């Protein structure tokens, strides 16, 4: 047999409901989510990380000059320099006149933690949603299921035909540009992946690590070797994204609402407990019985010993009953105000026992069911003082419905003789011809 | 700090986060004088509570005030009947005096 249900999102919280069939004895579920699993069909798009710099050996001579290539690399620089009359240590300064000759041609590449550490940029796609769920239903204990969002999806566990949602809500924080480090994660508005950000952030403006394409700007340039000094004086950029990794901020997952959080590889997000699920499950139909052959009910009657308006089941009530034979028989609440600690109990000759439960009221006057047979509770005053509770508008009172009835009633029936008065009066005038 | 039973993050070093609902705080009882039912329906809720009394307050006010005017429509108009003595006639024992 199938039963079918939507379940409001409830990533923590456990739900029972008893499941009944004419001419068949009932069974109780327990369903309760494990996980919730958002995975969007995400990529990475470039990375970026520390550069490097090296200088070739700066040309030298006594006269004249060698000349300055296009020697490959990113922002690489050289230019000749002219009597340049360097020296070196116990030496005689490379010339005999006018040196003429030094290129001062360099080199721009990349760093090695770009190995270890370099930028994870994405552009993150639709993707999917799935979820691990428990289910300890009828006569079955702890039995933890997972499975996609999907409306669709058929997952058979022992003789749970497993049909899920999908969700009401369609939504989880992400972004298409979102780069991440380390264990944090961050959206970057855009990754200026082709564009070179002068290396303020692209500082290796690079497809991927082994993808040696810098397009990207150190702007090196070159200052003049002089002094006698054999150097390469010249200027170039910081790197930039380092100096924003001085400014890196608050990671999404510190900032994901709904007290959820992310998975690294899949982009899971991590069970926001928000929505609600159109389930469908197939149920043993053989794990029915009979409804002729049970112990059946009688006497019905419930004490409403105690309820305090708390998180915890903090309210206690019991019945006073006889019945027509012992036995068991479970007490389902289609009304769960009280939200009842149990479900199920046996049920032995005269079972006259309790039962605890909470409800955000002041107090209820309502019911719900037991062994097949829906017996009223009403639900005395409560006091005050992680969880839910009934708490939409059942905390009435008794004030409440006195006040509310009092006014209506007062200003309804002064209204109504006020306007009686006019036809009252009109009737003897006509009366008069 | 203050927070709902929703729970909050919170960690200050090393420190994991930890997240704790925040309630024990009923804050007012249901039922006293009226005098203390008014202040439960101040306090039961903290605005909740407010804004429905500013609007209870003032849509009871109208309505009994809207209840005086018909009232003292309709008493004008049972007055209106006695124009008849003028006339300066027979009297027709009513709650009125001229003996």
């Amino acid at each position: 047999y199938e039963h079918t249900a939507v379940m409001p999102n409830k990533v923590g919280i456990p739900y029972k409901a008893l499941v009944e069939r004419p001419g068949y004895a009932p069974v109780h579920l327990q369903i309760q989510l494990v996980n919730t699993r958002i995975i969007p069909s995400t990529n990475l798009e470039y990375i970026t990380c520390k550069y490097k710099t090296k200088v070739p050996s700066p040309v030298v001579k006594c006269c004249g000059a060698t000349q300055c290539t296009s020697k490959p690399h990113p922002d690489y620089q050289c230019q000749v320099f002219s009597g340049v009359y360097p020296f070196m240590y116990g030496g005689a300064y490379c010339f005999c006149d006018t040196e003429n000759t030094q290129m001062s041609e360099a080199y721009v590449e990349r760093s090695e933690e770009c190995s270890i550490d370099h930028a994870k940029a994405y552009k993150v796609h639709t993707g999917t949603v799935q979820a691990m769920v428990n289910i300890t239903y009828g006569s079955v204990s702890w039995r933890s299921a997972d499975v996609y969002v999907n409306g669709e999806t058929p997952a058979k566990i022992g003789d749970a035909k497993l049909i899920i949602g999908p969700l009401s809500s369609a939504w989880s924080p992400f972004d298409n540009k979102v780069v991440v480090y380390g264990h944090e994660v961050y959206n970057y508005d855009f990754p200026e992946y082709g564009t070179g950000k002068a290396g303020s952030f692209g500082d290796l403006q690079s497809r991927t690590s082994t993808s040696n394409d810098l397009y990207a700007n150190t702007n090196l340039k070159l200052q003049r070797p002089q002094a006698g000094i054999v150097h390469t004086p010249f200027t170039q950029v910081p790197s930039g994204f380092e100096r924003w990794k001085k400014d890196k901020g608050a990671p999404l997952n510190d900032v994901a609402p709904f007290g959820c959080s992310i998975a690294l590889e899949p982009l899971r997000a991590e069970n926001c407990a928000v929505g609600s699920i159109p389930i469908s499950i197939d149920i043993p139909d053989a794990a029915f019985t009979r409804i002729s052959e049970t112990p059946t009910v009688s006497d019905l009657e419930c004490k409403i010993t105690e309820c305090t308006y708390a998180f915890d089941f903090g309210g206690i009530a019991t019945v006073a009953y006889k019945s027509s034979k012992a036995g068991n028989c479970p007490i389902h609440s289609p009304s769960g105000v009280a939200v009842i600690k149990e479900n199920d109990v046996t049920l032995a000759e005269s079972g006259s026992f309790t039962f605890h439960f909470s409800t955000a009221n002041i107090h209820p006057a309502f019911k719900l069911q037991v062994c097949t047979s829906a017996v009223t509770c009403k639900g005395d005053c409560k006091p005050p003082k992680q969880h839910t509770e009934s708490f939409t508008s059942a905390i009435s009172a008794t004030a409440w419905s006195w006040i509310k009835v009092l006014v209506g009633g007062t200003s309804a029936f002064i209204v109504l003789g006020l306007i009686a008065t006019a036809v009252v009066a009109l009737v003897l005038f006509f009366h008069r011809h | 700090f203050t927070v709902t039973g929703e729970g909050l993050e919170y960690t200050w070093g090393n420190h994991p986060p930890k997240r704790v609902w925040a309630q024990e705080s009923g804050e007012g009882n249901p039922h006293g004088w009226p005098h203390e039912v008014v202040v439960y329906y101040y306090n039961r809720y903290p605005l909740t509570t407010i804004i429905g009394l500013c609007t209870c307050v003032a849509i009871i006010m109208v309505s009994c005030v809207t209840s005086v005017w018909l009232l003292c429509r309709t008493r004008n108009l049972c007055i209106t009947p006695y124009k008849l003595a003028p006339n300066a006639q027979v009297p027709i024992l009513l709650a009125l005096l001229c003996c």
